[PDB]
């Protein structure tokens, strides 16, 4: 309505000093035009499609130079395109491919359970037959499943499509919740074990898991401390805290007497 | 209009408050509808309301007024309520108003009660606008007096000048002052 | 033709007799008992209006009676109308405009005299006094009657109950409050109204207004409520809530509150049923489970039959994934074995954990679960089921060998056995010692219970609880027989 | 209320009008054997008959068979 | 003004649901001065013996 705006938007500029200007000139020009959706007229339709495109855009830059408020926000901001009363609005193709990408914020916060109660929604029977859609609750349900090893030998099988390296952000926030769960040691474990499980030869695991952790390193081997050796109680203190209860039992059943 | 969008709170979250102001606008059509969502925004209203950065306070201190009694308890609401400064709020017929006045009257003359033993010393302060907007609806009722609750609002407030303007305009002055008698000696 | 049309006048006045001494019981024995006074008397009648809501809600009355029966829809109360005093000659014309329409015949009809119902409203309900629950206890019985047959284009005619509804009471109201028992009342009225229409509501278009405004509507209730009709006008709005919501962040933990008392011996039971079904989403292992098993428990009075066969079917559905299934032992009906049927052979399946065979069996035959839609708890049973056998591992012998068990597990490899036997054990629902030696890895998965082993610690919390609840159970047997000397 | 188990009891008139006394009669011929029974018993009992009624159902005969080669 | 018929109203009306709190408070103190009599008449029957 007010330019033409498909110059830059269909354009792929690495970087994004000018595309930070633009959003905030996108900002000015959407300040005044009603973010929140108008039934009005019923026409208003195209400029809030066109604005959720350039949202859309606006949190793949969002994404791309990786703002955790900014995604959510501009997420939070296209939910309310999203989820409208009219049905009237079309399905746009990269409606459910950000929408994934939410599926994966949600995976890489650990707001997972927010995942699994949004897992009613996503199976609209749009399309279906597309491996991209059923990726996500696949990849989740082998994160329940709980094997890494499926992912690492399903990882080649990932398309051209370029959201194979969030993917592997995705593996590198919840290695520490992988190497951390499997280094857990209730009781010890052996090395052989752990040359399969944990990463390539590069010390990245060796070194920062050692300052995290703090634990101590023998001959080659993970010792694991501090395990069930927390001593009980001298009976004494739950024995008060029993006396207080039966002062309170005393109160309760002779009160108004 | 929205409902589940959480927009507002990515929003409220963010700087540069010109565009913060017609969200907040569009927010208090809404916060009737749904008063759950403005909960996880409420640290944030509070922050921002602490802070002398944003112009008006009455914005954020009716938000967080009407959202405080949907949630806690009517203290922390009458709290912002009484201390949003200065505010121009047309006499209706909906809850939120009759109800924080309620309230705002009945903690008013408590106090008045609580410092009535205390006729010297340790002396509580009063603002002046919680005076102003006490006695702006208790001269609205106190046009006509309605014949009934003027005598019985100016003992109950136990201030010393509140009834003499009471007894300036009425019918029937010694069935008044009979009746003001009468009042006040089965209480 | 001859035989039928003799024998064709006793059938259908059969619950005139029953029914209008039903309301001339119920009607005149609640005013003239809260008459002197309304303000003491709380609830008392209550009880017995659901109870006749309950029991009429079965009724065969109408079915014949679609030709010329309808002649007792325009009639009405007329209960002392336009004057307060003199009622002697209003009392001989209650005999005297029942005697009209029994001597010869009368004119009747169907949809001709349908909205002038408010015309009374208007001027006098009944006394010009008591209007509100002499008005609420007219129109309120005889509405569902007439609204009757939702279908065969009566939607434009219960919208013109609707708004009548509305402009005439539920709009906002006809005065600020009316703080008696009439109103206690009103609650569950409009409420089971709001249950009423809420068919026509989800029927076609959806909520724009009205629910939505209910929010206000509750909070117009103040807070010093004992929040029975609140805790009711939260039902629906759960109920709308119920088939999608998908955002826990604010009225989960936000709509809890302190929660006081309310029993009804149904709405505890179906409110349980709801935040259940709420709550079966995250698979709770511990409160939903019980509390939901209870809630199955409750609720004895009406029908276990026909309402709880479906917090059943959730109940054994999400009680499968703990790999542990109970099936029905000690109740006996015709209804939820048919229910259960289809899904026997799978839930029966559960415990014997067979990947490759039951991926194609569900889908074979599979019609209800999972027409149930989304395929969601079911898409999570299927790799469930290698957690439940897992956890059946949990539950079996230490030593895994890698063949035999590997077999029986239809999973051989050395990495993923130890790999998912760690992501069982992270779980903290079971009990093992991880150990290699030779390269085996073994367990010492004491199941032992508390028996001997720190005793005091262990069932002090059951002790403190049960004698809680015994206490409670205590104050059960001491306040209700004061509410039985409190009038003598 | 209880007016919400009017839709169910419709419902139910479905599952009753996709079939006619189909699964009554069929599931009436075990019945007819575990009438008069506790149904308490027989969820183990329909457990272990369901569970060997695709291999080794009795078993007891090839014991004898297998003193010899185990 | 819209106050004295609606906020003066609801107080009265808060006042009558106050008037329930007592309602309970009275026949609370009711069957409890009915428990009384009731232990006093058993006290005055050991009395008579």
């Amino acid at each position: 309505m007010y330019e033409q705006l498909k110059g830059e938007w269909n354009r792929k500029s690495p970087n994004l000093s000018k595309c930070g200007e633009e959003l905030g000139r996108l900002k000015l020009v959407l300040l005044e035009l009603n973010f929140l959706p108008t039934t009005g007229t019923k026409l208003t339709k195209q400029q809030l499609i066109l604005a959720r495109d350039i949202l859309e855009i606006g949190a793949q830059w969002s994404i791309l130079r990786k703002d955790i408020p900014s995604f959510e926000r501009y997420m939070a901001q296209l939910k309310c395109y999203y989820f409208d009363y009219k049905e009237q609005l079309p399905e746009s193709a990269y409606m459910h491919q950000l929408l994934g990408l939410n599926l994966l914020f949600l995976l890489s916060q650990n707001r997972v359970a927010e995942f699994h109660t949004e897992l009613e929604r996503l199976p609209a029977k749009d399309i279906q037959t597309n491996v991209y859609i059923k990726h996500p609750v696949s990849l989740e349900q082998y994160l329940m499943e709980g094997s890494y090893n499926k992912v690492f030998l399903a990882k080649g099988n990932i398309p051209a499509e370029s959201y194979t390296f969030f993917i592997d952000i995705l593996l590198d926030t919840i290695r520490d919740e992988i190497a951390g769960c499997i280094e857990k040691a209730y009781e010890k474990i052996l090395f052989t074990e752990a040359t399969r499980i944990l990463f390539f030869n590069t010390p990245k695991k060796m070194t920062d898991y050692a300052k995290k952790r703090g634990w101590v390193l023998g001959p080659n081997n993970y010792y694991s401390f501090a395990s069930q050796q927390q001593k009980p109680e001298d009976t004494t203190i739950p024995s008060t805290e029993l006396a207080k209860q039966v002062i309170e039992y005393a109160r309760q059943l002779e009160m108004i007497v | 209009m929205i409902t589940s969008a959480a927009g507002i709170i990515s929003l409220l979250d963010e700087d540069e408050p010109q565009l913060k102001e017609f969200a907040l606008h569009k927010l208090n059509a809404v916060v009737n509808d749904f008063w759950a969502e403005i909960s996880e925004s409420v640290d944030k209203i509070e922050v921002l309301y602490e802070d002398e950065g944003f112009r008006s306070r009455q914005f954020a201190a009716l938000v967080a007024s009407k959202v405080f009694y949907h949630l806690g308890a009517f203290e922390e609401s009458l709290n912002y309520a009484l201390g949003a400064g200065d505010l121009f709020n047309v006499n209706d017929n909906s809850e939120y108003v009759e109800t924080i006045i309620a309230k705002c009257i009945d903690h008013y003359t408590k106090q008045c009660v609580e410092n009535a033993d205390l006729p010297e010393g340790e002396k509580k302060p009063i603002d002046q606008r919680l005076e102003g907007i006490v006695n702006k609806m208790f001269q609205r009722c106190l046009d006509d007096h309605k014949y009934k609750q003027a005598i019985g609002i100016a003992l109950e407030t136990r201030r010393l000048d509140v009834f003499e303007k009471t007894i300036l305009e009425s019918n029937d002055v010694p069935g008044m002052l009979a009746y003001s008698l009468k009042l006040c000696m089965s209480l | 033709p001859p035989g039928g049309g003799e024998q064709e006048p006793p059938p259908p006045p059969a619950p005139q007799d029953v029914e209008m001494k039903e309301e001339a019981a119920t009607g005149g024995g609640s005013t003239g008992e809260a008459d002197g006074k309304t303000a003491a008397a709380a609830a008392e009648h209550s009880q017995r209006e659901l109870d006749t809501v309950t029991l009429e809600d079965i009724k065969e009355h109408v079915k014949q009676l679609e030709k010329a029966v309808s002649g007792k829809e325009p009639r009405f109360v007329l209960r002392a109308l336009r004057m307060l005093p003199s009622t002697s000659r209003r009392l001989n014309h209650y005999v005297l405009y029942k005697a009209v329409q029994g001597f010869f015949t009368s004119n009747n009809a169907t949809r001709d005299f349908l909205l002038p119902f408010l015309e009374e409203p208007m001027d006098t309900e009944a006394d010009l006094q008591f209007r509100p629950r002499t008005g609420k206890a007219a129109s309120t019985p005889l509405l569902p009657e007439v609204e009757a047959y939702l279908q065969l284009l009566v939607v434009i005619f219960m919208m013109n109950s609707k708004r009548y509804k509305e402009a005439q009471k539920i709009s906002d109201d006809l005065m600020q409050k009316i703080s008696t028992q009439n109103r206690r009342a009103l609650d569950l009225v409009a409420a089971k109204c709001y249950y009423y229409h809420a068919r026509v509501y989800e029927f076609l278009d959806k909520l724009d207004v009205v629910r939505s405004f209910l929010h206000a509507r509750l909070r117009t209730a103040t807070l010093r409520h004992d929040a029975d009709g609140q805790a009711t006008l939260l039902n629906l709005l759960l109920r709308n809530y119920l088939h999608y919501s998908l955002y826990d962040q604010a009225e989960k933990l936000v709509s809890k509150s302190v929660f006081p008392e309310q029993a009804n011996n149904n709405e505890w039971a179906r409110y349980l049923y709801y935040t259940g079904r709420i709550k079966a989403i995250q698979l709770e292992y511990s409160e939903a489970r019980r509390t939901m098993t209870n809630a199955l428990r409750k609720a004895p009075q009406h029908t276990a039959v026909g309402f709880k066969q479906t917090v059943h079917k959730l109940l054994i559905v999400v009680e499968l994934l703990l790999g542990e299934i109970p099936d029905r032992l000690q109740f006996r009906q015709p209804s939820l074995k048919r229910s259960l049927m289809p899904y026997f052979l799978l839930t029966q399946a559960v415990r014997t954990g067979n990947l490759a065979k039951f991926n194609q069996v569900l889908d074979q035959f599979g019609e209800k679960f999972q027409a149930d839609g989304t395929y969601t708890l079911i898409i999570r049973l299927r790799h469930n089921v290698i957690k439940t056998g897992v956890r059946m591992i949990s539950l079996s012998y230490s030593r895994i060998s890698l063949a035999d068990i590997a077999q029986k597990l239809q999973l051989d490899s050395p990495e993923d056995a130890e790999f998912i036997v760690a992501k069982a054990i992270r779980d903290g629902v079971i009990e093992a010692s991880i150990n290699h030696e030779k390269g085996y890895v073994q367990s010492k998965e004491m199941i032992d219970i508390y028996s001997t082993r720190e005793p005091q610690l262990a069932f002090h919390q059951r002790i403190s609880f049960c004698l809680d609840i015994h206490n409670m159970s205590v104050k059960a047997m001491r306040f209700p027989p004061k509410s039985y000397n409190k009038d003598l | 209320m209880s007016e919400k188990k009017q839709p169910v009891d419709l419902g139910l008139l479905e599952e009753d009008d996709e079939f006619e006394e189909f699964p009554a009669e069929d599931w009436a011929g075990l019945d007819e054997d575990e009438d008069a029974h506790v149904w308490e018993d027989n969820w183990d009992d329909d457990n272990v008959e369901d569970d060997f009624s695709n291999q080794l159902r009795a078993e007891l005969e090839k014991h004898g068979y297998k003193m010899e080669t185990s | 003004l819209e106050e004295g018929k609606a906020g003066s109203g609801l107080r009265q009306y808060y006042l009558s649901k106050i008037e329930e709190l007592q309602l309970i408070v009275n026949d609370k103190s009711q069957n409890l001065r009915r428990l009384q009599a009731q232990r006093n008449e058993l006290n005055a029957k050991v009395r008579l013996l």
